């Protein structure tokens, strides 16, 4: 799950355990110097544009 | 096989031999064909314990 609030990068992952359902709580991956981000690291390309 | 392939001769006699042939028999290999019965595996029961189906 990939979320931005807030000009911000947030992301949860889900663990689902074999056999079972569990879920990480929330974090923010942030830079090597901090500032966290402002925009998803996801890209979508496609044969139109991106 | 020829069984009697091999004759005691007299260099001396002139008396005729009774001839022989070469036989051919054939191995066999049967098939089997096997398989498994229907078994039910629905993900409704496998779902509602919270499983994968």
């Amino acid at each position: 799950e990939l979320r931005l609030v807030d000009g911000t990068y947030w992301q949860r992952t889900w663990r689902e355990n074999d056999g079972q359902l569990y879920v990480d709580d929330w974090i923010s991956p942030t830079k090597a110097d901090g500032s966290q981000f402002d925009e998803i690291p996801f890209v979508i390309f496609g044969s139109k544009n991106n | 096989k020829i069984q009697g392939l091999v004759r005691p001769r007299d260099p001396y006699s002139n008396a005729d031999v009774a001839a022989k042939d070469l036989r051919q028999l054939v191995d066999n290999t049967i098939k089997v064909a096997s398989g498994t019965p229907p078994i039910n595996i629905p993900p409704s029961m496998l779902r509602w314990i919270q499983k994968n189906p």
